């Protein structure tokens, strides 16, 4: 306002993100002749997507020979049938599309014998839909897969002309009449206020891992999509689900890569015993993540702990040949050895459960497009798309499948540029945008801009942190649920109270930092609600209180007979949560899950069946 | 946006700003490879000079090279000054001759390892050293 | 309780009239990570939050904290502290590069470097990508360890004194490698173009192999060997 | 597309190791033949050395041009020097053993 200038973009798309899917997406959209922004608060390359190590699953058939369909069922029974089927159908018949692509783009996979990208073993994958034992349908650069995937979609980015805004802070969406008109963001560099007005815009901000005080997920992972979503009063999905990967290191937090467990390393409790080997009979400790980091964290509890506090678990890999694990896993063998001072081919790694990925996130379409919900029934946001870890199409549901997001990156980046690619042309008429609009984003930085109050912003941070990692850990109950939800919403009225320091407009981290507060609480209290709503143990989501599996039936005895339960009376369903910006009070609805594939005939749909690996 | 343009606009951004360079051989920590780069320059440029002086005063100044070394038993000293005389010469001679080999050695693109470039630093360091005595006494 | 200081070069460019200078901060080690950006984002966090600086993965492979310390060019967020409490760290941003603010420094010429290498697999014929997998054998694709790995950190580059002179004609270490990388890709088809790119006095020409590049690298790679590499091939390559 | 850069580069190698192979060939073989080889070789790889130093430092297309031109004059007079002194006076190789039995 006279002290803040605003400069007016004009684009046919904007890209929100720089990682996997909003890259994909970006030069998706490029490709297809459309003239493209992308807004990234990092360089594309330092987006989280580079820590990925274990790899991207497509049934190539490489190792063995394997169907995209079994991949399909796989997904969906680790899913724990809250994952949209059409969804899920659509991703992994892409799969082996998107995975020859990125290779094609320059991706340099390992290699077999045969001169093919060489796949391995992970986490709840299986042959001849369940019954033909273990898959090897994992796509991997060596340790670095996320590093290089990120790396050649960059390098491809630079053959088209898409405008990068590169360290550039998304603030708002720039919302008219239910419509999406594009988005307000600030300029790092300079402090400028930039309106970037588009007829079509793609979310894709990555996860939330930073409402956690224990987290794999970067200093960068804030839901700031998420945030932009909530505060244009659209619902979020599914957010009480986090993935807790089991291998992540007792000290920093750092990931070990379920590809350790996939090349035939093992999980050791205090005693020495094979403790995964009871809790799965099958499939083992390469089990399902929600199931072996439950087991984890079960193990630690009994008095089974492997240290001076008794509080981890060792992730044994010496018995590998150390040629293998020179050439399967040389970047946790660095970081074991930075981090915690350990020769992988001698010492075990001290383990434990650590927040890792948001299935949650802004509810979508197969085809990308963000869902509002309006009586009861599904509606597609004019001009707003969502992909990554920022959405939700559920192709995850209930519990993510390990070397799933990587792939769930390409697909629906890819899928985000082929939607607006066939229901608009480049050139088309760019909605105008309102004189005062994105006005109250602008007040908000400016309010926090020189915010003198009582409580630090990185206090306050670590007040939500520490409360998120033990009122919503990986078990849960209504009690400490209850205690949790009014700590947090009692954190919320902190926000009134925050002190920020640095007064200038040249990166100013202080205040984007404080701007990531935001977007944080907002994304912790409809977590936290959300979780202690759900009265049941679905996926990741486990209550003690409620160890059941509520479906529409009782999926362990035959369906012949049975009476069905009324949509608000079972829990297989979408958890929709909307929060009021100003009181910070949660409300939350529900939607169905989508069952039916895209084609009967060519993928039949997966009854809900028993859950156990 | 293109390369050539990004760069183009870096300049311009930056020599019309009050942004300041960051500080860097007041800071950046000294290394015997680096240490060892900045004397190959020094004796490359002091044997040009040497050649050139020499090759210019057979042109530019009387009298033969016979004269010239008897003007320098003039007020001439002893054979210890006579031996910095010759080891001042032959020194940074032998050091660029050595460390040359070594920049031969690395074109062919062999010993270019943090251990292997101490070794052969020393080794190079040790040489000049031994051929400098070497030679001075001949 | 055990203190160790912190020496930090410190420059605000909304401030009117100042001029860079170091601040010393007090750190207890008892309370703080091993690492050196543990620190930073302690006297962020308590401290002074004007401490500008860029951060993001903590684990050393996003290349976001790339920074002088103790006079070599790292990773803040690999580099553990040194536990001499008589000794101070200095903490200083990439050497000869201009200062947007505090530690961070505008790489924007360092990335249009980069760009104009062309970092992507290129083929002759093109219009068969995306429906095939190509072929390349386990020792085609081990030509490329040990050079695909880089993390565009820019400290190799910032390391290396030809850069300081000559950055803006000369591409550089990192560059240069990349540039190496794409050219014994078994599967890219514009070897002999990528090196006719190459065909002047100062692109790849100012490197004079004082080998400062390989030994600070935080990622173990050695970016000098790539370019005695590239010269090899410049002499040898025909047409 | 000329290859210029590459050319220049191997020709400064070549004539480093042919400067090698030239000092003791010097010392074990005297000669006048060896003088001229020696004047040659020392001119040309000195003047392509300080071409390097110059290319490095001298910022600017208009100074660079004219240190290029001072150093071609100044090598130019170098190696007429040279061979004035191989042609009329007691010749590099001869000139080295006197002054270094002194
Ligand atoms: C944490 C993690 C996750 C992970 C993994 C290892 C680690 C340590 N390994 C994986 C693997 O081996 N295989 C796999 O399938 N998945 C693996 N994961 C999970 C997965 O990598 C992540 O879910 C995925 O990388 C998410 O990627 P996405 O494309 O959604 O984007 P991002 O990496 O999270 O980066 C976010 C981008 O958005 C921009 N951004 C964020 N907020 C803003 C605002 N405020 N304004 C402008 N831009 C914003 C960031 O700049 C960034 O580019
Ligand atoms: C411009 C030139 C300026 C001259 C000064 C620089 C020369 C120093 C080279 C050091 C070599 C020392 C050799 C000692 C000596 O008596 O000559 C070798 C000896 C061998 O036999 P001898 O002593 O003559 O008796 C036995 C056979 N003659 O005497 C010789 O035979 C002379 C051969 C030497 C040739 C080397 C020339 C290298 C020029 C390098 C220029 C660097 C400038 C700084
Ligand atoms: C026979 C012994 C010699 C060998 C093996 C040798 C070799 C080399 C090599 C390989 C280089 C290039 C280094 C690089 O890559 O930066 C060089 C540089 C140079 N040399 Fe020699 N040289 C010898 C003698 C001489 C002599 C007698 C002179 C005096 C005219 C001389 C003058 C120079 C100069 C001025 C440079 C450039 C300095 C630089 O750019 O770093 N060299 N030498
Ligand atoms: O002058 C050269 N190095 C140089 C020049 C000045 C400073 C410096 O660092 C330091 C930094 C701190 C302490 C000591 C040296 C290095 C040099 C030497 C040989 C070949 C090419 C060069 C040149 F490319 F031109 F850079
Ligand atoms: S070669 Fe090393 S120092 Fe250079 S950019 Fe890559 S990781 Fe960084
Ligand atoms: S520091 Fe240097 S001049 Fe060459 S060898 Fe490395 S780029
Ligand atoms: S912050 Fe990711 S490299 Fe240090």
């Amino acid at each position: 306002s006279t002290q803040y200038p605003v400069v007016d973009h004009e684009f046919d798309a904007v890209v929100v993100g720089a990682g996997g899917a909003g890259l994909r997406a970006a030069f998706g959209l490029s490709e297809a002749g459309f003239n493209t922004a992308c807004v990234t608060k990092l360089f594309p390359t330092r987006s989280h997507t580079v820590a990925a190590q274990g790899g991207i699953n497509a049934a190539l058939g490489n190792m063995e020979e394997d169907n995209w369909r079994w991949h399909f069922y796989d997904t969906v029974k680790g899913s724990d049938w809250l994952g949209d089927q059409d969804a899920i159908h659509y991703m992994t018949e892409q799969a082996p599309a998107s995975v020859v692509e990125l290779e094609n783009y320059g991706m340099p996979f390992s290699r077999t014998e045969d001169g093919k990208i060489y796949q391995r073993a992970f986490g709840g994958q299986s042959l001849k839909f369940g019954k033909g034992g273990q898959a090897h349908r994992c796509c991997c650069v060596a340790d670095r897969t996320g590093h290089s995937l990120l790396h050649t979609l960059y390098g491809r980015s630079l053959r088209y002309d898409t405008s990068y805004f590169v360290e550039y802070f998304a603030l708002d969406l720039l919302m008219e009449n239910g419509e999406c008109r594009g988005v307000i963001a600030l300029c790092i560099e300079d402090g400028s206020i930039h309106r970037i007005r588009a007829r079509n815009t793609v979310v894709a901000t990555g996860g939330y891992g930073r409402t956690y005080f224990s987290c794999t997920s970067a200093h960068t992972s804030t839901g700031d999509g998420t945030a932009m979503v909530t505060r244009a009063g659209l619902p979020c999905q599914d957010l009480e689900f986090v993935q807790f990967h089991p291998t992540g290191i007792y000290g920093a937090g750092c990931l070990i890569t379920e590809g350790c467990r996939g090349e035939g390393g093992i999980l050791i409790n205090s005693q020495g015993e094979r403790f995964m080997e009871r809790y799965a009979p099958v499939a083992k400790d390469l089990a399902s993540r929600d199931v072996v980091s439950r087991s984890m964290t079960l193990e630690i509890r009994e008095g089974r702990g492997c240290g001076p506090e008794k509080d981890h678990v060792y992730l044994q890999l010496h018995h590998l040949p150390p040629e293998q694990l020179a050439v399967r896993l040389p970047g946790i063998s660095e970081t074991a050895m930075i981090f915690a001072g350990v020769d992988v081919t001698k010492e075990p790694i001290p383990v434990l459960p650590t927040v890792h990925y948001n299935m949650g996130g802004i509810p979508t379409n197969y085809k990308g497009q963000v869902l509002r919900h309006v009586n009861g029934q599904d509606q597609v946001v004019p001009g707003l798309y969502a992909c990554g870890e920022a959405a939700c199409a559920s192709v995850h549901g209930a519990n993510r499948l390990g070397a799933n997001s990587l792939l769930d990156l390409v697909v629906f980046g890819r899928a985000c540029a082929l939607s607006i690619a066939e229901s608009c042309r480049p050139g088309d008429k760019v909605p105008s945008i309102k004189p005062n609009a994105g006005e109250e984003s602008v007040m908000n930085l400016d309010k926090l801009r020189f915010a003198n109050g009582t409580i630090r912003t990185s206090e306050l941070r670590l007040s939500m942190q520490k409360s998120m990692q033990s009122h919503a850990a990986v078990f849960r109950v209504g009690s400490v649920l209850q205690e949790g939800c009014e700590k947090i919403l009692r954190l919320y009225g902190d926000l009134q109270h925050l002190k920020t320091f640095d007064r200038g407009m040249v990166w100013n981290t202080d205040l984007v930092e404080t701007l990531e507060l935001q977007n944080l609480m907002l994304c912790a209290l409809q977590t936290i609600y959300g979780a202690e709503a759900r009265k049941e143990s679905r996926g990741a989501h486990a209550r003690e209180d409620f160890k059941e599996r509520v479906d529409e039936y009782d999926y362990s005895k035959p369906i012949q007979g049975q009476q069905k339960k009324p949509f608000q009376e079972h829990w297989r369903k979408h958890t929709l949560s909307y929060v009021d910006v100003k009181t910070g009070k949660v409300s939350l609805e529900y939607r169905p899950v989508i069952d039916k594939t895209l084609n009967e005939a060519d993928c039949a749909t997966v009854p809900p069946a028993i859950r156990s690996y | 946006t293109t390369a050539k343009e990004e760069m183009e606009r870096f300049w311009n951004k930056n020599l019309g700003s009050n942004r300041p360079l960051s500080p860097h051989i007041t800071i950046y920590r000294w290394s015997l490879p680096m240490a060892m780069s900045i004397c190959h320059r020094g004796t490359g440029i002091a044997l040009s000079a040497g050649v050139s002086l020499f090759g210019l005063s057979a042109l530019l100044l009387p009298g033969n090279f016979e004269s010239h070394l008897e003007l320098v038993k003039s007020l001439c000293l002893g054979p210890t000054l006579i031996y910095t005389a010759k080891f001042g010469i032959v020194f940074p001679l032998m050091y660029h001759t050595w460390n040359g080999i070594r920049h031969l050695i690395w074109d062919l693109g062999k010993g270019l390892t943090i251990p292997q470039l101490t070794q052969s630093g020393v080794v190079v360091l040790i040489l000049t050293v031994l051929s400098s005595v070497g030679l001075a006494a001949m | 309780p055990r203190i160790k200081k912190f020496a930090i070069y410190r420059w605000d460019p909304d401030k009117t009239g100042d001029k860079p200078h170091m601040q010393t901060y007090e750190i207890d080690l008892n309370n703080c990570g091993p690492m050196v950006l543990d620190a930073l984002i302690k006297i962020k966090n308590e401290i002074d939050s004007t401490l500008t600086f860029r951060r993001s993965c903590r684990e050393g492979i996003c290349g976001s904290c790339a920074m002088n310390i103790n006079g070599g060019n790292t990773l803040a967020c690999t580099r553990r502290i040194d536990t001499n409490l008589d000794k101070v760290s200095k903490i200083y941003p990439l050497p000869h590069m201009y200062v947007i603010k505090d530690l961070v420094p505008d790489l924007s010429n360092f990335y249009a470097q980069y760009k104009s290498i062309e970092p992507y697999l290129k083929k002759k014929d093109e219009s068969q990508e995306g429906k095939q997998q190509y072929l390349q054998s386990i020792e085609e694709r081990e030509k490329l360890d040990g050079l695909y790995e880089c993390i565009l950190c820019a400290c190799c580059s910032t390391s290396c004194p030809s850069y300081w002179w000559n950055g803006d004609k000369y591409l550089g270490p990192a560059v240069l490698m990349q540039a190496y990388r794409w050219m014994i890709d078994s599967r890219d088809d514009f070897t002999e173009e990528r090196l006719a790119k190459l065909q002047d006095p100062f692109s790849l020409y100012r490197c004079h192999t004082i080998m400062n590049c390989t030994g600070t690298c935080p990622k173990g790679l050695n970016p000098g060997k790539a370019i005695a590499e590239i010269k090899k091939m410049m002499a040898t390559y025909k047409e | 597309s000329s290859k210029a850069a590459s050319l220049h580069w191997t020709g400064e190698r070549v004539v480093s190791v042919l400067l090698l192979g030239l000092l003791p060939a010097a010392y074990l073989n005297p000669c006048s033949a060896m003088d001229y080889s020696l004047a040659a070789a020392l001119t040309l790889h000195g003047h392509w050395g300080i071409g390097q130093v110059v290319t490095d430092y001298v910022r600017g297309d208009a100074l660079q041009k004219a240190a290029k031109a001072g150093l071609l004059a100044l090598s130019a007079f170098t190696f007429a020097g040279l061979c004035y002194f191989n042609y009329h006076d007691v010749g590099i190789c001869k000139a080295v053993a006197m002054l270094w039995k002194l």
